[PDB]
């Protein structure tokens, strides 16, 4: 209902940034705090009262304004950083009350190759008529990654796919988990699975590969 | 935790959603608490409050079809939302205000972990959980063929194993079913013990399984 602005920004290790909250009407008492969302997880009151930081959060957040008009700084940004930021506004003490709609905050950093692990179907699994290849890329940036399953150098489609972690908090990084699904038949017809990594971090694709037995 | 959220995870529409917000420690505060609800991808929605006062807050669009109540001899605020539709899936959260304002957003110091809620016709059905065994290196549980997404809990050797762990978002298959991964990476002497717990309460499914080279 408050209106945030930008909608989502990005930025290095150590750069300082803001994020501005407007509303229609004056806030009420000073009544516009912030919260920090990282994923998966609740939003986390940063300030309250237009300045005041909640314990353990850094110096480095700040917030500042009034009336209508507020912001958020953070004056050195860090990995732990990467979150949803709200502003909160109360304008009455009756029910008029509201959040804003969020500022994505993503951190630049600098090109990191993936590890890459592959993970054969599990004889549980193959007791029932499926099997799931899982390919890991652990740790790597940028997110931009192309993941190629080969099933007896036969390249496979519509069949896979992929899931990705959100930036880590300590080292910026993504991970990433692509599984293909075959049945029992398809897998026991086959020997060798492999998966090709494509990313700017390799100077050429990286194929982690096993032979099934 | 110190707000504890308890729901049914999946629910048909038109039924009433019931879910629970029980305060698990003492605190000498005269606290209030309110819920809000996040729709997939969306920002923040209040829902209502209720004060130190018990005085019971309501957004225009819940006033019709939402009660909040609370019993003190359980410490237990209770929400229910009536004829629910696929518009009300959402992530529910309930959170204190230390100040005791049940119509205030602007310091919610405190905030459950939220509660899953999915409305749609379809079944639930429970996961079954697979090993990712290693060939540093890595490790992982594939929790697969479940419905609907959440709540469901993976955590390593009950919750002591948490650095380097990597749970990726749930993918949507082509059978209609969830499936996710949990990965972790640890030095290559692996003998300690590896088990994850995966928990899907929305169909009772509480499953320890053991990762071994």
């Amino acid at each position: 209902q408050m209106t945030q602005s930008p909608s989502s920004l990005s930025a290095s290790v150590g750069d300082r940034v803001t994020i501005t909250c407007q509303s229609i009407k004056s806030v009420y008492n000073n009544r516009l705090g912030w919260y920090q969302q990282k994923c998966g997880k609740a939003p986390k009151l940063l300030i309250y009262e237009t300045s005041i930081l909640t314990s353990g959060v850094p110096s480095r957040f700040s917030g500042s304004g009034s009336g209508t008009d507020f912001t958020l700084t953070i004056s050195s940004l860090q990995c732990e950083d990467f979150a949803t930021y709200y502003c909160a506004g109360g304008f009455d003490r009756s029910g008029d009350t509201t959040f804003g709609q969020g500022t994505k905050v993503e951190i630049k950093r600098t090109v990191a190759a993936p590890s890459v692990f592959i993970f054969p179907p599990s004889d549980e699994q193959l007791k029932s008529g499926t099997a799931s290849v899982v390919c890991l890329l652990n740790n790597f940036y940028p997110r931009e990654a192309k993941v190629q399953w080969k099933v007896d150098n036969a390249l496979q489609s519509g069949n896979s796919q992929e899931s990705v972690t959100c930036q880590d908090s300590k080292d910026c990084t993504y991970s990433l988990s692509s599984t293909l699904t075959l049945s029992k038949a398809d897998y026991e017809k086959h020997k060798v699975y492999a998966c090709e990594v494509t990313h700017q971090g390799l100077s050429s694709p990286v194929t982690k590969s096993f032979n099934r037995g | 935790v110190q707000l504890v959220e308890s729901g049914p995870g999946c629910v048909k529409p038109s039924e009433t959603l019931s879910l629970t917000c029980t305060v698990s420690r003492f605190s000498l505060i005269g606290y209030a608490i309110t819920w809000i609800r996040q729709p997939p991808g969306k920002g923040l929605e209040w829902i209502g409050g209720i004060s130190s006062a018990a005085t019971t807050f309501y957004s225009s669009w819940a006033k019709s079809r939402v009660t909040i109540s609370v019993d003190t001899s359980k410490n237990q605020f209770s929400l229910k939302l009536s004829s629910v539709t696929a518009a009300d899936t959402a992530v529910y959260y309930c959170a204190r205000d230390p100040r005791g304002y049940g119509a205030a957003l602007d310091r919610l110091d405190l905030w459950g972990q939220g509660t899953c809620v999915t409305v749609s016709s379809f079944s639930t059905k429970g996961p079954s959980v697979f090993p990712l065994a290693p060939s540093t290196a890595a490790l992982g549980c594939l929790v697969k063929d479940y419905f609907c997404e959440c709540p469901v809990t993976v955590s390593w050797n009950s919750g002591a194993l948490t650095s380097g762990v990597h749970t990726f978002p749930a993918v949507l298959q082509s059978s209609g079913l969830y499936s996710l991964s949990s990965v972790v990476t640890v030095p290559s002497s692996s003998l300690q013990t590896y088990i994850c717990n995966v928990n899907h309460k929305p169909s009772n499914t509480k499953v320890d399984k053991k990762v071994e080279p």
